[PDB]
This record gives structure tokens, C-alpha cells and sequence, in this order.
């Protein structure tokens, strides 16, 4: 009787859009907030008045 | 191996008149290349911290 939507398979392509894909990345906050030191080896001693 | 001479008589008809045959010989002595090796694994942090 009639042409269905299955009856025209692949004459009707489907589209793609990246509109929702992007997700902004967030860094460490302790690297923002606190002073860093560049270590040269595994261990560093820091004396403190106790 | 080395060839060997002999003392020979004069005769036309007798075994002691005949000059004996003899042979040198050579042999093969060979080089064959064989592989000697070692792996020394170490942690990359130890190589950075040394």
C-alpha cells in the first residue's frame, strides 16, 4: 500500500552535533591557593620552632 | 699432517726401487660469534633523584 519510514532506509541520514560535548576542566585548588616549592629529590627537611 | 720421505734403491723390477707416494692434509679451525648480554632494570624516580 504505502511507503514507510523503514521503506526509504538511508535516504534519510541522521545528523551529528558537538553542541553538548564540551566540558571545561578544573585544576587542583591547593596548587592555586598555597605556595609551591620545586623539589630536586624525594625528601626535604624543614626545621620549625617547636 | 706432514708428508714422509723414504730411502729408495736403484732397481727396474723390484719394490725397493719405487719412490713412495705421500700426502699433506689441512683441516678447518673456526670462529663462531656468540652473544653475551645483560639487562639492568632501575626505577625512573631513582634515576631522577640520584
Amino acid at each position: 500500500a504505502d511507503i514507510s519510514r523503514s521503506e526509504v532506509a538511508t535516504l534519510i541520514q541522521e545528523a551529528y552535533a558537538n553542541d553538548l560535548l564540551a566540558s571545561a576542566k578544573k585544576g587542583s585548588t591547593v596548587l592555586q591557593a598555597f605556595p609551591t616549592v620545586n623539589m630536586g629529590t624525594k625528601t626535604t627537611h624543614l626545621p620549625v620552632l617547636a | 699432517t706432514l708428508p714422509g720421505a723414504s730411502w729408495v734403491s736403484e732397481s727396474a723390477t723390484e719394490p725397493e726401487g719405487v719412490k713412495p707416494t705421500s700426502e699433506a692434509t689441512w683441516a678447518d679451525r673456526t670462529l663462531v660469534a656468540e652473544e653475551v648480554a645483560v639487562i639492568i632494570p632501575v626505577h625512573e624516580n631513582v634515576v631522577d633523584d640520584a
